[PDB]
RNA sequence: GCGUUGGAUUGUUCACCCACUAAUAGGGAACGUGAGCUGGGUUUAGACCGUCGUGAGACAGGUUAGUUUUACCCUACUGAU
RNA sequence: GAAGACAUUGUCAGGUGGGGAGUUUGGACAUCUGUUAAACGAUAACGCAGAUGUCCUAAGGGGGGCUCAUGGAGAACAGAAAUCUCCAGUAGAACAAAAGGGUAAAAGCCCCCUUGAUUUUGAUUUUCAGUGUGAAUACAAACCAUGAAAGU
RNA sequence: CUAUCUAGCGAAACCACAGCCAAGGGAACGGGCUUGGCAGAAUCAGCGGGGAAAGAAGACCCUGUUGAGCUUGACUCUAGU
RNA sequence: GUCGAAUUUGGGUAUAGGGGCGAAAGACUAAUCGAACCAUCUAGUAGCUGGUUCCUGCCGAAGUUUCCCUCAGGAUAGCAGAAGCUCGUAUCAGUUUUAUGAGGUAAAGCGAAUCUUU
């Protein structure tokens, strides 16, 4: 993991006629919104997160049995560089994300059944839509 | 864009040309049954068709993805994923093209 | 003149500028956000520029199922004949 | 070497049709070209509506109104003794 | 005609008083452990992962006793899961807390006595202009605590 | 009707020095420096490429222990009541 | 645009600077108005810009320390010049050699630990 810097994904949105209002800042990297997420208004928002960078599914690749499956994604865990991306969801590299396994059915101590893990992306999503997760086993 | 339209330019030159085997009449469609067999025949252009919506889908989300690129040195890197996930399609095709 | 005081006021009732008796303790750094972003010539609030320590420790509580549920709760002719053929 | 157009919708290039055509190729010159033009749009003071503020006022914003005006100088270039 | 020892006026006192007057509306700042830091020391960045504006008459002193974390083999209940007991155990435990040191007949765990957490003012160390503040170390004059004693 | 030519009359802006280019280095895009291309007196009418020609110690953005105007339960007071 | 009236205009007269007057633009008040003009206090203050007038000889720097509502500036230390004083080979030195200290970095090592046995 490189160290990312925070004049990097944070843009100085001036706004207003006269633009000197250098308050508000976009995050110009990848971001996993939540499932009901409903937008707060503009006059009281600071942070804005983008509807284009707003990644679902990620490709979950699996060391064992060695099977690629594009899941969905439920939680962002663990962010590295703050535990405030953790709130925000900036999904860069290293990055922990707690992904569902309903496909797969996958059987425990009991058997009852697994429908949920954890996996770490191996990316950044800047230079690819894709978002590539390594299952951790 | 302009990549992504000039593999559908090409696709749209197969799709167009091939004779649409279902409803051409029941003596044309029954040559081609016998010498062309008509289940690797759809099966094969239903293929392209798939792989031409594939690379409408790439064009229009790494265009969009790009809007918010900050320097060169990430513009970069979604001009080349662009490609180069177009060039998969391609690649995959590799066996229904011969055939046609 | 007397009573309408801060001092005086405060002591009826029971810190940051401009805390008056008008909209709260806590409306003063509220809307006092519409001008935080600049940078002083100290950069501005939100963009540090700088890198820091991205560690991942590691630890025995991950690499396992999540929460749990239950048992209780819950052809291809291109094989045959591939193209050429 | 030579040639690459005429129109239709927003200040608009961005983005996309209609027809002709042999063809409607891509770029640069301070993203050519304001002391050539344009002020259409970019930036004051007038005024309204919307959001926020107790308030003066600022804007997530929208609409309308609106002053920079040499050349006779040396060079360059087109002509002239 | 009306009004009358009240109003009015004078001087002090409380209430009100942006209608008005004067002026203002700061630029990782005080610190300790690790690392960046490259075998004396000193060394930066809006470097970095973390702590502090407290806490305790004992969690301060002094003396006596004793061994911890952990594993093996066993005891009606009682099992992996209290108490008992032995074998091995350089500390893998613990000490008010961040972090780095240091610690086994102890600086830990248990008991016995206590107030040196006192009085008088100097010398010295750290940041340092070798100024202050803070904190610290070694002495002298007392007066004490403790211990059989040295000593502390 | 001017411009143009003539008789009479006859100013101003601006001005360190002044005036032909390419390339190289360079306060980040030379009229002068360095290596090249060149270079013949004196000049008249047009012209608007350049001379960062000129209108503004800049309307734009930061600083000052510099102001002024306006507002409010900011501090300190005051006429009045 | 308006043109018989909320019209246009002469003379007289009234209101004067934190005041006037305004069918309201912060408009207008003698080419001057988000506070007129005149003279004095006044040579107001500037941690900011510009300028600072003769020649030769000798020596010759700093952008660094700690503190400051300190960051375009001060105070302190450092570096520099000048005046010299007590003495006269002298204590010395941006250096080696002999002896003896302290270090834990590159390498080595994970059949060392988990970040140092050497």
């Amino acid at each position: 993991v490189r160290g990312i810097s925070e004049e990097e994904m944070f843009k100085v949105i001036k706004t207003g006629k006269s633009r000197s209002k250098s308050w508000k800042r976009m995050i110009t990297k990848h971001t996993f919104v939540g499932e009901g997420f409903t937008r707060r208004p503009v006059k009281m928002e600071r942070i804005i997160r983008p509807s284009a960078l707003r990644q679902k599914k990620a490709n979950v690749t699996h060391p064992e049995l060695g099977v690629t499956v594009f899941l969905p994604i439920l939680a962002v865990k663990k962010n590295p560089q703050s535990p405030m991306y953790t709130q925000l969801g900036v999904l860069t590299k290293g990055t922990i994300i707690e992904v569902n396994v309903s496909e797969l059915g996958m059987v425990t101590a009991g058997g009852k059944v697994v429908w949920g893990k954890y996996a770490q992306v191996t990316n950044e999503p800047d230079r690819d839509g894709c978002v590539n997760a390594v299952l951790l086993v | 864009k302009y990549t992504g339209e000039g593999f559908v330019e090409k696709f749209e030159d197969i799709l167009k040309g091939f004779p649409n085997i279902n409803d051409v009449h029941p003596f044309h469609r029954d040559l081609m049954d016998t010498l062309y067999e008509k289940n690797h025949y759809k099966i094969s252009l239903a293929a392209i068709s798939r792989a031409k919506s594939l690379v409408e889908q790439v064009a229009r989300d790494y265009v969009r993805l790009l809007k918010f690129g900050q320097s060169l040195f990430q513009c970069k890197q979604l001009k080349r994923a662009a490609l180069g996930r177009m060039a998969t399609i391609v690649k995959k095709l590799r066996d229904p093209l011969a055939y046609l | 003149g007397t009573g309408k005081k801060e001092k005086s006021r405060r002591i009826r009732e029971g810190r940051v500028k401009g805390e008056n008796f008008y909209r709260d303790s806590k409306r003063v750094k509220f809307l006092n956000m519409y001008t935080s972003g600049k940078e002083i010539r100290r950069a501005a609030s939100f963009q540090d520029s700088t890198i820091p320590d991205a560690r991942v420790q590691p630890d025995r509580r991950w690499f396992g199922n999540t929460r749990v549920i239950s048992q209780d709760a819950l052809a291809r002719i291109l094989d045959t004949e591939s193209y050429a053929d």
